[PDB]
């Protein structure tokens, strides 16, 4: 690891995005009229620079849309029917209360604070598996900047040498194989639309957050 | 030449303007030395002085805003909400004199012809790179940690990479200290920066005295402080 | 350029007149770089008032008439508003009456387009040269591409590329109505501050252009505290 711990560029060896072509060409097919929009010229850049951007749209797509239906269920006051503490000798609070606290950010801010920090601590545990480029390479692809997929979240249920000591039932995408086979390019359809639905979602988000 | 290579540095630095000496220091024979020697010596200078204005800005920010450590320490004899100008004044006199000690011995470690010639290195006016601080591989007992890149991030980074670190870390110095001296000069001159009117408040003292206040005599050893 | 291209030129934007240099001003050496040098310099600076006078005869003609932005200039919970920029008088009234931040913010950003326009570097990267040294007179050259560490959106003269894939005689023809246009606009944005300063001085325009006070070539007024400011304005002139 302390080998790869670089802070430096090394050669990309896939077909990846790295320059503006390759921008331009993503750029129309997710949507002809719009082509590349990119006044600040942050396509002028270097390849792993391009991945870092690709996937970071990506991640804000994934996180903008997951928090705008929460936003709305948590709106429409769809709470859950258990207990949220008072099992280990714990003062008792309910999704309920939790709803009755008020809107989805008042919400969260009764949410208990070990209640925050487990939470966070599972995203971040998703985040450094996505990091992980041994897992990628056990599996196949590498790190979204090094010339790997952007978005790609490696199988949390493995066999290999690079699994966890329990065996862990699922993984976090498809964990049912709802994707099963799509054509294959009917999967980078479904890629363009995400990043499209994740722009939308990501401008209603914050337009409800502002609201 | 060493100014071959330092008009080339500057080219670098900035194409624009490239070399810039309204001067000649380049030229001055500093201590007699020669023009080899007087250009290490000043681009050991400038490395220098943008390293520690550098490392100056960042703990402006650092003491100015509020960023301590906790424990038993110098921290808990500064005043809360002290400006940065007070928190060097309000530390104990032995901080002060530790501090700039231990400063004083890097210093002479960066010298020393013992280190840089365990590195397989010489003293910058001597033919060597200027801004080189040597591994304390010849230091009497052995150093967990050297100075630059102590957890060895650069060990293995391209000659053209370093280069062009180099090149970012003048220019960055540069800008550094000028911005350092913008918040001390809006103290001693106010209106001086406009963008910082109102921002960074008065100091009346003599910024250039170490010691002056001399500060707090505290004893804040407290296991075993015989020395009280 | 020689004397001679200076002539065609001339005949080129005039053919009844032709050359008009009652001083011999391309003749005058000045800078002691010879009449190439010195013919590229007054071009420059002929190109350069023609651009800035046009443009101020605009700015000067749109802030007048009452056409202030709507937004903000100073921000804060007591912030000059445009308006009140526009309130404070006629637009020179409003230069003066613009915070100081503002007056040195303007200034400076046309300085740091001025020097990079000066520079021969730059000028060469966007290739052409100094105006002095055999170059067009008035080019200013490629933000892109000279360099600046951040790529910007688009560059000074055509940032959206409208006159891009222009025919060369269209060119000619353009700098021809540049110069042409400019020397008139010259004498529109100077007849507008004449009649502020001195009312009935350009008869046209009587009791239209308001009234001013200070100094017009004063680029900062008695509310700029800044090193010696009030010392300069203490005392004033017709
Ligand atoms: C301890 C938890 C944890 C960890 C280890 C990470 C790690 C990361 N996050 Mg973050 N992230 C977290 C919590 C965490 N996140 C949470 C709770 C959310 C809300 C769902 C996000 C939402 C988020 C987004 C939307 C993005 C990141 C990104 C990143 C990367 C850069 C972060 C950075 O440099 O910040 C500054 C220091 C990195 C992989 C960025 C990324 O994907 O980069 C490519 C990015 O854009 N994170
Ligand atoms: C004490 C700090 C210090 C030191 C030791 C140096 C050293 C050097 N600078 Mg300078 N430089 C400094 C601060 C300093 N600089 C700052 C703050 C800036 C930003 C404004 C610059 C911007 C700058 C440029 C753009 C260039 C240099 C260059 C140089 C070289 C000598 C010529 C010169 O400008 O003399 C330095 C001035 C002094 C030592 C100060 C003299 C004292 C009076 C009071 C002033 C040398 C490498 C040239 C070079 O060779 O670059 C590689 C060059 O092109 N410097
Ligand atoms: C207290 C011990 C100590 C010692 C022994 C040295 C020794 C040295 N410093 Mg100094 N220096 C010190 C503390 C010390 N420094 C501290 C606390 C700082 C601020 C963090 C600096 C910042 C500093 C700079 C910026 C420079 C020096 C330089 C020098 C050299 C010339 C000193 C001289 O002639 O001063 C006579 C009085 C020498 C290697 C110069 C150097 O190395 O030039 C290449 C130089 O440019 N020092
Ligand atoms: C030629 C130089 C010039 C100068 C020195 C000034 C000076 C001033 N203008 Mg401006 N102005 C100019 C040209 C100029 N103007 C032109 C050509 C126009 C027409 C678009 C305007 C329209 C204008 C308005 C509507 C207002 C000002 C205002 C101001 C004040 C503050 C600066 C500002 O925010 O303006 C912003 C101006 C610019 C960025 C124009 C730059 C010049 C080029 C030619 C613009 C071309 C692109 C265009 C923006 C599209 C100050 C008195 C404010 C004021 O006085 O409030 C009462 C104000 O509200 N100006
Ligand atoms: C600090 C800012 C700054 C800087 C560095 C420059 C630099 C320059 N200007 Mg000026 N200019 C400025 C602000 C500035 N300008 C502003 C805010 C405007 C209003 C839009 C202009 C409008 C302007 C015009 C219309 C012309 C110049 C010209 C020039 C050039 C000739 C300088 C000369 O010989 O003057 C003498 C210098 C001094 C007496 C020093 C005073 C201090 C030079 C590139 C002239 C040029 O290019 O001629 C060929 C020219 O025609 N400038
Ligand atoms: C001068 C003075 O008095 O100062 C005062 C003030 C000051 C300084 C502020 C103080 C303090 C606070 C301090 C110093 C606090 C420190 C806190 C600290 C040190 C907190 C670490 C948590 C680490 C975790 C949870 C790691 C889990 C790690 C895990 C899950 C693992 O072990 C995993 C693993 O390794 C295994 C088991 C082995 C392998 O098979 C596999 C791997 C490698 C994956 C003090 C003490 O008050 C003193
Ligand atoms: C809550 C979060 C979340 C949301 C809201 C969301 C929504 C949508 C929508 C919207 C309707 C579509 C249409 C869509 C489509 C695809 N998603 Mg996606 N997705 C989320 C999360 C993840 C994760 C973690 C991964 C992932 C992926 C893929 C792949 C790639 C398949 C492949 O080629 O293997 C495709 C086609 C994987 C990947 O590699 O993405 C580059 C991957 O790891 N998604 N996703
Ligand atoms: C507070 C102090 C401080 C700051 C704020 C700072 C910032 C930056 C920045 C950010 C703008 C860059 C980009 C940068 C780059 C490089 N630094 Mg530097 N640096 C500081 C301290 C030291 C010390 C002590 C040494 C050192 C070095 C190098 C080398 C050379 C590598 C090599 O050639 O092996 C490179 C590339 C070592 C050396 O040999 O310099 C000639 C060395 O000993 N630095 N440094
Ligand atoms: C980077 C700088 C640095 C270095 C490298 C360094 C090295 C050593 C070594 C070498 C092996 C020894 C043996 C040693 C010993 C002591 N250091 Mg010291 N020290 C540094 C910094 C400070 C600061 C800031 C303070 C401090 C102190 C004390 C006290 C007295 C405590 C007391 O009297 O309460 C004792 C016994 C404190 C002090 O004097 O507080 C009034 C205090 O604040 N040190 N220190
Ligand atoms: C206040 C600013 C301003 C105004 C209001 C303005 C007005 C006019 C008018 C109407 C009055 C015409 C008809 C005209 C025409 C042309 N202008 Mg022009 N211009 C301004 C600024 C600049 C700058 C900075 C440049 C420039 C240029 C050209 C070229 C290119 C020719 C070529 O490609 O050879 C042509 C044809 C560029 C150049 O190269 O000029 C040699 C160049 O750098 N202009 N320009
Ligand atoms: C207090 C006390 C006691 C006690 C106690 C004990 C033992 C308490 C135990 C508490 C315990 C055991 C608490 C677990 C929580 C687990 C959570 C929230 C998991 C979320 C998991 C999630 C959200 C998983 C999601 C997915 O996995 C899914 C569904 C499929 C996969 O494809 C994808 C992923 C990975 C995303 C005694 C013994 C009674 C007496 C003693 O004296 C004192
Ligand atoms: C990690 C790192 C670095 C660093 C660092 C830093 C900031 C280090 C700072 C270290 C510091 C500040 C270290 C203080 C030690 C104090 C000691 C030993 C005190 C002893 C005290 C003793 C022995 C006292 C004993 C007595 O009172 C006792 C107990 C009772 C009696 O019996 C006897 C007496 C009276 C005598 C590098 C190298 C700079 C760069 C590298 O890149 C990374």
């Amino acid at each position: 690891f302390a080998d790869e711990f670089t802070f430096d560029s090394k050669p990309w060896s896939s077909s990846e995005i790295k320059d503006k072509a390759g921008l331009e060409a993503l750029a129309k097919k997710l949507n002809p009229t719009v082509g590349l929009w990119d006044p600040l010229g942050i396509a002028e850049t270097s390849p792993e620079t391009i991945g870092w951007f690709r996937h970071a749209e990506i991640k804000h797509g994934r996180v903008a849309m997951a928090a705008f239906v929460g936003y709305c269920v948590q709106s429409n006051g769809i709470h859950f029917p258990w207990n949220i503490q008072g099992w280990q000798g714990t003062p008792v609070v309910s999704f309920a209360d939790i709803a009755a606290a008020g809107g989805p950010a008042d919400q969260w801010d009764a949410l208990s604070t070990p209640a925050k920090l487990q939470i966070l601590g599972v995203i971040g545990f998703l985040e450094m598996w996505s990091e992980t480029s041994v897992v990628l390479k056990a599996d196949g692809q590498e790190h979204y900047v090094r010339g790997g997929k952007p978005g790609y979240f490696p199988k949390l249920s493995r066999s290999d040498e690079m699994a966890f000591p329990h065996p862990v039932p699922l993984n976090l995408w498809d964990p049912f194989g709802f994707t099963s086979k799509m054509t294959p390019e009917r999967k980078e359809k479904a890629l363009l639309a995400e990043v499209n639905n994740g722009r939308l979602a990501m401008i209603g988000i914050f337009g409800m957050i502002s609201a | 030449s060493a100014k071959a290579d330092l008009e080339a540095f500057a080219k670098e630095c900035n194409p624009v303007v490239g070399y810039w000496d309204p001067l000649g220091l380049a030229d001055l024979p500093l201590w007699g030395q020669d023009q080899d020697a007087v250009i290490g010596w000043l681009r050991h200078s400038e490395i220098k002085h943008g390293r520690i204005a550098m490392a100056g800005f960042v703990g402006y920010i650092a003491h100015a805003n509020g960023f301590r450590f906790g424990g038993i320490g110098p921290q808990n004899v500064v005043p809360e909400g002290a400006s940065a100008p007070e928190v060097w004044d309000s530390i104990p006199f032995l901080a002060k004199l530790q501090i700039i000690g231990a400063i004083g011995v890097l210093e002479h470690i960066s010298e020393d012809k013992n280190f840089l010639a365990a590195d397989g290195m010489k003293h910058y006016m001597r033919g060597g790179k200027p801004g080189y601080f040597p591994t304390f591989s010849a230091n009497v007992h052995p150093m967990p940690l050297n100075l630059f890149d102590p957890f060895k991030w650069s060990k293995n980074a391209s000659p053209e990479k370093k280069a062009k670190g180099l090149v970012t870390e003048t220019n960055n110095g540069r800008l550094a200290m000028l911005g350092l001296f913008g918040f001390l000069s809006e103290s001693k001159i106010p209106g001086s920066v406009p963008a910082l009117s109102g921002i960074i408040p008065s100091y009346d003292g003599d910024y250039m005295q170490p010691f002056l206040p001399t500060g707090p005599d505290t004893s804040l050893w407290t296991i075993g402080n015989l020395w009280a | 350029e020689s004397k001679a291209e200076l002539e065609s030129l001339a005949g080129k934007l005039n053919p009844v007149i032709g050359y008009w240099d009652p001083l011999n001003l391309a003749d005058y050496d000045q800078w002691s770089q010879g009449q190439e040098a010195a013919i590229g310099f007054l071009r420059h600076a002929e190109i350069k008032h023609g651009r800035v006078a046009m443009a101020a005869f605009v700015g000067y003609i749109v802030q007048s008439n009452g056409i202030c932005w709507p937004w903000a200039l100073t921000g804060g919970p007591n912030g000059v508003m445009h308006s009140d920029i526009l309130a404070a008088g006629g637009p020179a009234d409003q230069w003066d009456a613009l915070p100081t931040a503002s007056k040195l913010q303007i200034l400076l950003f046309v300085g740091g387009l001025e020097l990079w326009s000066e520079n021969s570097y730059v000028l060469g990267l966007s290739g052409e040269k100094h105006y002095m040294r055999g170059g067009k007179p008035g080019f200013f050259p490629s933000i892109k591409k000279g360099g600046i560490p951040h790529p910007v959106p688009f560059d000074l003269f055509d940032p959206f590329g409208l006159s891009k894939n222009a025919s060369p005689e269209k060119k000619a023809k353009g700098l021809l109505a540049e110069i042409n246009n400019g020397r008139l606009a010259m004498l529109g944005i100077m007849a507008f501050v004449s009649e502020s300063k001195v009312p009935g001085s350009v008869p046209a325009l009587a009791g239209k252009i308001a009234p001013y006070s200070g100094e017009v070539m004063a680029p900062f007024a008695a509310s700029d505290n800044l090193p010696f400011v009030a010392d300069m304005l203490k005392s004033p002139l017709f």
